[PDB]
């Protein structure tokens, strides 16, 4: 059973700490905010059935957002590629990559 | 124990029950499940012996590792999800460590190896609170993780406290080992129609724990532990022989009882959902724990008993235990099977 | 699924406001108010496209409306300035506390050469309005198409035809 | 994911597993036990600091704070064990196998 | 004393956030064109190293929105050298 | 309601002490005028950027610039 | 260059710990109508390195100890423990300037307890571990009242740094409108580093009576080198002098005076008054210096927000 | 090297379990849960967390941990361990020498091989800890969990005096 007594009553017990896209703070943003909006407001109201099948490509890039596997998979391929290009020579690092060049601003 | 201090931690008991009902964090109600059992620790140890000391520690080291498991089941739910909802959980890494933490909290099998101990060690009332309201709370965790859990493992728990709930109590003649035994297959029984109706498991729950309350509170009405000063019950209140009899009938299955009543439903909702098999073999080994209940009622209930001397003192005063809702809870536990369809209101 | 578009290095080259933070910090109240309009306009726009692609030309304003604050400083008070920031420049914390009077004859020259009045307590904390052109963006998230609600319950509601019908109970 | 995650449910494994089958000291029992909350602490703790999520940085201590409480109580039932047998071996609570 | 030098210190810290206030737009421009700089220079050097890779799609998005997502400090710092990446991921925590 | 007060301050000073200076700190910040400007200074202090609003039209409240004469002022701050 | 400001802290604060022997055994005498030591140095110099020397040259026990190791380890951990508190010390600039270090010293300083248990372990006496045991409780107990007195004056702070604590005293000391939590505090920390009338180590045989000279010499000093830095801490707790950012030495030679005066009152108190009883001190902390702080700590919440005296927080 | 230093004490913090999980005595236990503690909280504090790694110092190791020493003093006065130790130990630096020489690894999840100091955010908070923020909106938004935790303590207090009497 789940008693909703907040509703019922109307008080705002533990709602505030549930997801990163409520009410923080000084306004501090979480990093997957706009994601994490962005799967809320599509699975809102459809039902747990209807979300876990419509509402996938939300998912997908909001949990990409907390794991970010698919970016440290990107980086690995090309930290790799250039690694093995160093390794066999056809490469060389440019000046801005191997910390000559006095940053922008 | 003060009783002013007695009824704050019954209270407190009944807050940490309440948060878990309640709260839409998960954070809170792993609150509730800490405050449930810092709380019911004191009531097992009412008596201060040894037993209850024992039965206490084994308690508190079984429900702490269940709430570690539920700590790290609801962290991997934050890794893997972003967020806190008391909701169906998003991994089945979690959905895994929150059955299992759920279920030693519950006292299922393969965990049930400190129901029959820490029962033995404690009081009637106290062994009553273990065996009716500390399961109320992991079977509403239960009750809202539904779409997360792994059928297998659910199924695999349900039948495993079956099987070792009936097998486990041929050989008992205490009757809080009888009583635990009996609550590891009825949460057997709770938790195998989980997943088809979730109805159907609270209406197996609300009728386990009207027959429990009724055994126990006959119990501490007749200050009876073992089968054999049970045995003794007709020369001291002929009546208490007749309730423990209707109600250890009504608990293992018969008709036209009413603890017929949730096991029927349940292979009511296991059919159509085209189990044949499960409830079948289900149903096998609940007769049983019905068959140790007709020994247990036939052969030491029954047929009139050797009795002592001393009892002929005990005949000149009457019971003043408050037997609080005692009639009603034997009517209860027997009479309910023709209003069946009242279920609905557990919809 | 796509190639995310970046700007070209063309795109990217502004002439740097190339002084230090006890600089800025000295300039920093008539900074606020001498150069509202462009930071207003480039603020608005970068929490309402909440992309920083669709706000270059606009920082690129601030950082042409940054280097004529500081250029026009260069040829009224120099010397005043730079005996305040370097004030300012020798704290840890760099306290405006610890800095009054070199504050006061920046200020006092400031007001006599360029006219400009320092913002009061409380001033440039406003939230004030902007009137740009650039429209309003109407998917600044870039969201799909939210998924139809499932039906209401309407229609009044009826009795249990014939009861629960639960196996031989009537009602 | 993050690999320091792996290191950090490594930890509370192997803390799990020697809590469960030892049969020693209760004390290292609860060591056990309070070693599988530290690895929640620290588990917690870094999820809640990479997502920036602002308002659980106080479910940690929380965390802390509640297990700790629990800890004491843990304590106080090995100190009536530590009252009745002189040692906290758990081989003297085998009074309620009959 | 400690009323009337707690309202005093409250002004000032009052003054302090203004003067962040005024200087966050330059800051938050400097910032974005430093990040889409970063950006641009990594499509650059990966569209020169990820040739000999088949099926590669160069600065190819992994999320399935259009919507412009925050750099992370790997995308930005993943291919400098150890000294400008220890400096950008724990400066400011080993700062003393 | 003296016999008593007298009798535990010449037995528990240290208690009649704590006693009294908790009920001060319960009821005086419901008493003292002062409270209100502790709120108000607590919501006049800037952590964040004061995120301008697109002029629709139709806001006079809001001004134009920061040293414009409406919107919020500190002038109960820098007065007290 | 960070090392010779490292070395530059630590190997000072040794020094000091040696010649507060001195100044102890002559502040001690004079008010007992007696010298201290004048004979080994030109007027007593020369005493604490010939103690120094003396110790390092005994015969150690090595005992049969129930651990070797935690053996060894209580005289690391004691002076390693007791050099980190001084790390955060602004005077009037710190080592290592962090925004937790108020919080960073109270968690260092209740990791202290570990030196007197495990040397309480290390000796097989049982009646050693006995009165490591309450020692331990000792300072466990005055540690609650550090914590409660130290919240509720960085609630006029308004954070934990260290630093900023002298921008909170620029106009008064704390120790106006902070008094009663000043006396509870600083008799605490009295009762933190075993100093009578609450030392329980003389008499009735303390925890520290297994080492003999090579270990002792360590942890007697690393023992006084938590008590100067306590008295600092005060210093700079309650008793904030004047910065000039121009000349720090200002700072640096008031805060230097007002810590020795306040080590020197540390001398004057246990030359004054007889010890408690353990139960007595025991009474004072849970029944006389908690309710009161508890009090006051509520007082220390409400009293900035009825006088709109909240601090900043940056 | 140094990039690597929250992962090089996170296997410190590993070790450390298998440390004191093997169970020489609870004395020793203790000692490895201490140092783990000190280990962990350096984790903690590399990431920004460092009024949680003061609490890890001043609740866990400075308050709890010297409770579970005391009453190791007070109540109670190889092959298996020693065993169960090196075993734990050739496991974790099996699973190092996996994860080194493939930057990639799956014993129950996936996990990336390079260090999680690419994880992190690039932006600024202005001038406050959000982690510090956030633990003070305890006072702020967390009134029922003030309200649950306080009773739970205070139901703390009295459950230990009850069980502690023997009465
Ligand atoms: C809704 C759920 C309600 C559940 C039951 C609530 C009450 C019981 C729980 C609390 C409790 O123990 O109270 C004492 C309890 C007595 O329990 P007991 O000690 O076991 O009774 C043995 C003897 O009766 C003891 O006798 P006595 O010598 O002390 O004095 C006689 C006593 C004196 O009575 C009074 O003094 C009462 C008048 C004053 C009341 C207080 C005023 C202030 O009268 C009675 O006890 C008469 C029987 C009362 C009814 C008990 C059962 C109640 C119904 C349970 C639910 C049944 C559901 C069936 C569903 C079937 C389909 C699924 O109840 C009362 O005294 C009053 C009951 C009032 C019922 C109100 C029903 C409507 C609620 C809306
Ligand atoms: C203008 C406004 C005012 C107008 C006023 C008009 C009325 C004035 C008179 C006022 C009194 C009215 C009485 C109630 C209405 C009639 C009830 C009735 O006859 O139901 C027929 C009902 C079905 O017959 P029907 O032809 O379908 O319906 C005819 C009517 O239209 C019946 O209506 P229906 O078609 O709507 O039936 C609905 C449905 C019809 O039922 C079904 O659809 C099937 C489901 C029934 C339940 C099956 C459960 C089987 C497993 C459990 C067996 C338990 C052990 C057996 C009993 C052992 C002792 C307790 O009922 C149920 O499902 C509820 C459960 C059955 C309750 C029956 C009433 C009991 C009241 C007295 C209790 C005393 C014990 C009675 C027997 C208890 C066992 C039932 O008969 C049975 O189920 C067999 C049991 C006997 C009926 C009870 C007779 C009541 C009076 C008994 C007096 C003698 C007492 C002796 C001492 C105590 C016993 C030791
Ligand atoms: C930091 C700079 C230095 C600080 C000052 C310290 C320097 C001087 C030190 C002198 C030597 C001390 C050696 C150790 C002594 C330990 C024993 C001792 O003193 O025990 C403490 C004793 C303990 O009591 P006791 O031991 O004397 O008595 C026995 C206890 N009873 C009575 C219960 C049986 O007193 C205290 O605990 C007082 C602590 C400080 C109290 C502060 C009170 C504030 C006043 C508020 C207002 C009150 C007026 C009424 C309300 C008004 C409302 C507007
Ligand atoms: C004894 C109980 C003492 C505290 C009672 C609540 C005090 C209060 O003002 O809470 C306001 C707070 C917060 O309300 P608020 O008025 O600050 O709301 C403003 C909105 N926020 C928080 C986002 C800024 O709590 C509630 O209103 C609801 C939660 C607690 C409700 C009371 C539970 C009592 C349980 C007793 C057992
Ligand atoms: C969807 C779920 C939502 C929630 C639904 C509601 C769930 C209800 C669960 C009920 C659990 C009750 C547990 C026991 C009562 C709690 C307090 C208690 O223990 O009272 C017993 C009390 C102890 O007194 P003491 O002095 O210690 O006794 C020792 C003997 N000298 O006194 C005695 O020992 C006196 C002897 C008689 C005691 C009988 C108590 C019966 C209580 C159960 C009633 C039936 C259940 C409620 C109805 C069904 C609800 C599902
Ligand atoms: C409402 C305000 C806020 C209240 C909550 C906050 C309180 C802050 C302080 C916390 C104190 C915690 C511990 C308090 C325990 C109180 C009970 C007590 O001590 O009773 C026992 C004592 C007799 O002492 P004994 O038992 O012998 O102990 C050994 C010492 N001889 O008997 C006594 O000492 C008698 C104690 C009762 C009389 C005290 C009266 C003080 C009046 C001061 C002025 C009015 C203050 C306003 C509030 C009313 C307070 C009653
Ligand atoms: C038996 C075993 C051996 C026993 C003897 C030796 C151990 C005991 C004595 C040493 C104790 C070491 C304590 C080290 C951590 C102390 C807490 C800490 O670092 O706090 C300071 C600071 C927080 O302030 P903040 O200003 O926020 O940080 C800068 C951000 N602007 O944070 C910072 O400045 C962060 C700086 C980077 C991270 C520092 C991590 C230090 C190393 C981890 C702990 C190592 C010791 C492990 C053992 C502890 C004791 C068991
Ligand atoms: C650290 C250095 C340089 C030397 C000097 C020194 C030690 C070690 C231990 C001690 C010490 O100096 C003094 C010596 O004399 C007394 C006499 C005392 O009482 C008569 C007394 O009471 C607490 C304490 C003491 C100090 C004490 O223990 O190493
Ligand atoms: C000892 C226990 C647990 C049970 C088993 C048992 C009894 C009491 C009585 C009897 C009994 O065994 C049964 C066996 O088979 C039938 C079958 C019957 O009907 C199918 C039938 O009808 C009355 C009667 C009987 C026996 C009978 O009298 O208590």
């Amino acid at each position: 059973p789940f008693f909703d007594v907040q509703k019922k009553l109307g008080v705002d017990l533990d709602h505030w700490m549930t997801i990163q896209s409520a009410e923080q703070p000084h306004r501090i943003p979480a990093r997957c905010h706009a994601f994490e909006k962005e799967w809320i407001e599509c699975a809102h109201g459809i039902g747990s059935i209807r979300a876990e099948k419509e509402c996938k490509i939300e998912f997908e890039d909001f949990r990409e957002c907390l794991l970010r596997q698919k970016t440290m998979k990107r980086l690995n391929a090309i930290k790799r590629q250039r690694d093995k290009l160093i390794k066999e020579g056809k490469y060389t690092p440019p000046p801005h990559h191997s910390g000559q060049e006095d940053l922008r601003p | 124990m003060n009783p002013i201090i007695l009824i704050i931690i019954l209270m407190t008991v009944m807050l940490g029950t309440i948060i878990v009902m309640i709260s839409t964090h998960w954070l809170l109600i792993w609150i509730g499940f800490e405050m449930n059992m810092l709380a019911i620790i004191p009531i097992m140890m009412k008596k201060h012996n040894p037993r209850a000391t024992e039965a206490s520690t084994k308690y508190f080291l079984t429900q702490s590792t269940a709430s570690m498991l539920l700590m790290m089941a609801i962290i991997i739910n934050l890794m893997f999800s972003g967020q806190w909802t008391v909701m169906k959980l998003f991994n089945p890494m979690a959905s895994m460590l929150m059955t299992m933490a759920l279920a030693m909290k519950l006292g299922m099998a393969p965990f049930h190896f400190w129901v029959p101990e820490v029962t033995q060690g404690i009081p009637l009332s106290s062994g009553l609170i273990l065996l009716t309201w500390q399961k109320l709370a992991p079977m509403s965790v239960l009750y809202q993780i539904l779409p997360s859990i792994n059928l297998d493992l659910i199924l695999t728990l349900s039948i495993l406290s079956i099987t070792i709930g009936g097998w486990g109590g041929l050989n008992q003649t205490q009757l809080r080992k009888i009583m635990a035994y009996s609550s590891i297959a009825h949460m057997g029984w709770m938790t195998a129609v989980l997943l088809y109706n979730p109805t159907m498991t609270l209406l197996n729950l609300i009728i386990y724990i009207i027959m429990t309350s009724t055994m126990f509170t006959l119990f501490m009405a007749n200050s009876t532990t073992t089968t054999l000063s049970l045995s003794h019950t007709w020369n001291k209140a002929p009546i208490m022989t007749i309730l423990v009899l209707i109600t250890l009938l009504s608990m293992g299955g018969l008709p036209p009882l009413s603890g017929f009543m949730p096991k029927w439903m349940i292979i009511q909702e296991m059919t159509k959902n085209d189990s044949i098999i499960l409830p079948t073999l289900m149903a096998i080994t609940a007769l049983l724990n019905l068959y140790f209940y007709m020994r247990l009622t036939y052969s030491t209930a029954l047929t009139m008993f050797p009795s002592t001397n001393n009892m002929k003192m005990k005949w000149q005063f009457p019971t003043t235990k408050r037997m609080t809702l005692l009639p009603t809870m034997t009517v209860l536990s027997t009479m309910l099977l023709p209003l069946t369809p009242i279920l609905s209101i557990l919809e | 699924p796509g190639i995310v578009e970046l700007p070209s290095l063309e795109d990217l080259k502004v002439q740097e406001v190339k002084v230090s933070s006890s600089v800025l910090k000295a300039a920093a109240h008539h900074y606020g108010a001498q150069c509202d309009k462009p930071n207003k306009e480039f603020m608005l726009c970068r929490w309402e496209e909440k992309d920083p692609r669709r706000c270059l030309e606009e920082g690129k304003l601030v950082n042409q409306c940054a280097l004529e604050f500081f250029r026009q400083i260069k040829r009224h008070c120099a010397e005043p300035f730079t005996e305040y920031w370097t004030c300012i420049d020798y704290s840890g914390l760099q306290l405006f506390r610890r800095c009054r009077k070199e504050q006061a004859q920046f200020d006092k020259c400031v007001l006599d050469k360029l006219g400009w009045v320092r913002p009061d307590l409380g001033e440039l904390s406003k939230v004030t309005k902007v009137k740009t052109d650039r429209p309003l963006p109407e998917n600044p998230y870039h969201s799909r198409a939210r998924p139809e609600p499932n039906p209401e319950v309407e229609g009044d509601l009826k009795p249990a035809r014939h009861g629960s019908r639960l196996f031989f109970w009537t009602m | 994911m993050s690999l320091v995650y792996m290191n950090i449910m490594m930890a509370f494994t192997v803390s799990l597993t020697g809590l469960l089958m030892y049969r020693s000291h209760l004390m290292s029992s609860l060591l056990c036990l309070e070693g599988m909350m530290l690895s929640l602490f620290i588990l917690a703790t870094l999820m809640i600091l990479n997502s920036h999520f602002t308002l659980a940085s106080m479910m940690p201590i929380i965390l802390l704070v509640f297990a700790a409480c629990e800890a004491a109580l843990g304590l106080s039932l090995l100190v009536m064990v530590s009252n009745t047998y002189g040692t906290d071996y758990v081989q003297n609570l085998n009074l309620l196998q009959c | 004393s400690m009323m009337r030098w707690n309202r005093e210190r409250r002004r000032l810290q009052i003054e302090d956030f203004e003067a962040r206030i005024a200087l966050m737009p330059l800051l938050q421009a400097e910032k974005d064109r430093r990040v889409l700089q970063m950006l641009r220079e990594n499509l650059e050097e990966e569209a020169t190293i990820m040739k000999d890779v088949p099926g590669w799609k160069v600065g190819e998005s992994v999320f399935h929105t259009t919507r412009w997502v925050t750099p992370m400090m790997g995308e930005l710092y993943g291919l400098r050298t150890g000294e400008e990446i220890l400096s950008s991921t724990y400066g400011f925590i080993w700062y003393t | 309601v003296a016999a008593f007060l007298k009798n535990v301050w010449a037995k528990e000073p240290v208690l009649v002490a704590s006693f009294a200076i908790a009920g001060l700190a319960v009821i005086l910040p419901t008493l003292s005028p002062y409270t209100k400007y502790s709120l108000m200074i607590n919501r006049a202090t800037p952590y964040n950027y004061p995120v301008p609003l697109r002029d629709d039209g139709n806001m006079p409240d809001v001004p134009s610039h920061p040293q414009d004469p409406q919107g919020p002022s500190l002038e109960w701050l820098k007065r007290l | 260059m960070f090392m010779i400001n490292v070395l530059t802290l630590i190997i000072p604060i040794l020094l000091a710990v040696a010649f507060l022997t001195l100044v102890e055994r002559k502040v001690l005498g004079y008010m007992q109508f007696r010298k201290g030591p004048n004979v080994v140095g030109p007027y007593g110099l020369l005493q604490p390195i010939a103690d120094a020397i003396k110790l390092f040259i005994k015969e150690p026990l090595r005992p049969a100890t129930s651990s070797i190791s935690m053996f060894i380890l209580a005289p690391i951990l004691a002076l390693t423990l007791a050099l980190t508190m001084w790390i955060p010390l602004p005077m009037p600039y710190p080592l290592i300037n962090m925004n937790l270090g108020v919080l960073f010293m109270l968690a260092m300083s209740s990791l202290a307890v570990y030196s007197i248990l495990w040397s309480g372990w290390a000796s097989n006496s049982k009646y050693a571990l006995i009165g490591a045991l309450r020692a331990v409780a000792q300072t466990i107990s005055y540690e609650v009242t550090l914590a409660i007195i130290l919240l509720s004056v960085l609630l006029m702070n308004g954070s934990f740094t260290l630093s900023t604590l002298i921008i909170t005293q620029e106009q008064v000391w704390l120790i106006f409108p902070a008094w009663p939590l000043a006396m509870m505090w600083f008799i605490s920390t009295l009762a933190e580093t075993n100093r009578a009338p609450f030392d329980l180590t003389e008499g009735e045989s303390g925890f520290n009576v297994e080492y003999a000279a090579g270990p002792f010499a360590l942890f007697f000093m690393a023992e006084y080198a938590n008590i100067i830095m306590m008295n600092i801490f005060t210093t700079t707790l309650f008793l904030g002098a004047f910065h000039n950012p121009y000349m720090p030495e200002l700072y640096t030679i008031n805060f230097t005076i007002k810590s020795l005066l306040l080590s020197i009152t540390f001398l004057w108190i246990r030359a004054s008054y007889p010890r408690f009883r353990y139960d007595q001190l025991m009474h004072l902390l849970w029944k006389n210096f908690l309710p009161l702080t508890l009090a006051l700590c509520m007082w220390h919440v409400s009293l900035p927000i009825l006088l709109s005296s909240i601090p900043p927080q940056t | 090297m140094m990039t690597y230093i929250v992962f090089i004490l996170s296997i410190i913090f590993v070790m450390g379990f298998v440390g004191f999980s093997s169970k020489p005595s609870p004395i020793y236990g203790g000692l490895g849960l201490i140092v783990s503690g000190g280990v962990g909280c350096g984790i903690v504090l590399n990431f920004g967390g460092s009024f949680l790694g003061l609490m890890v110092f001043l609740i866990y190791l400075g308050g709890m941990m010297v409770v579970f020493g005391y009453t190791t003093a007070m109540a109670t006065e190889n092959k298996v361990v020693l065993g169960t130790f090196i075993t734990g130990l050739l496991m974790e630096f099996l699973m190092v020498y996996y994860v080194l020489k493939d930057k990639e690894v799956e014993i129950v999840f996936k996990f990336n091989g390079m260090g999680d100091w690419v994880i992190y955010d690039t932006g600024d908070s202005g001038f406050f800890s959000e982690e510090a923020m956030g633990i003070a909106a305890l006072y702020s938004y967390g009134t029922w969990l003030v309200i649950v935790t306080g009773w739970s303590l205070l139901i703390g207090v009295v459950v230990i005096m009850e069980i502690t009497r023997g009465n």
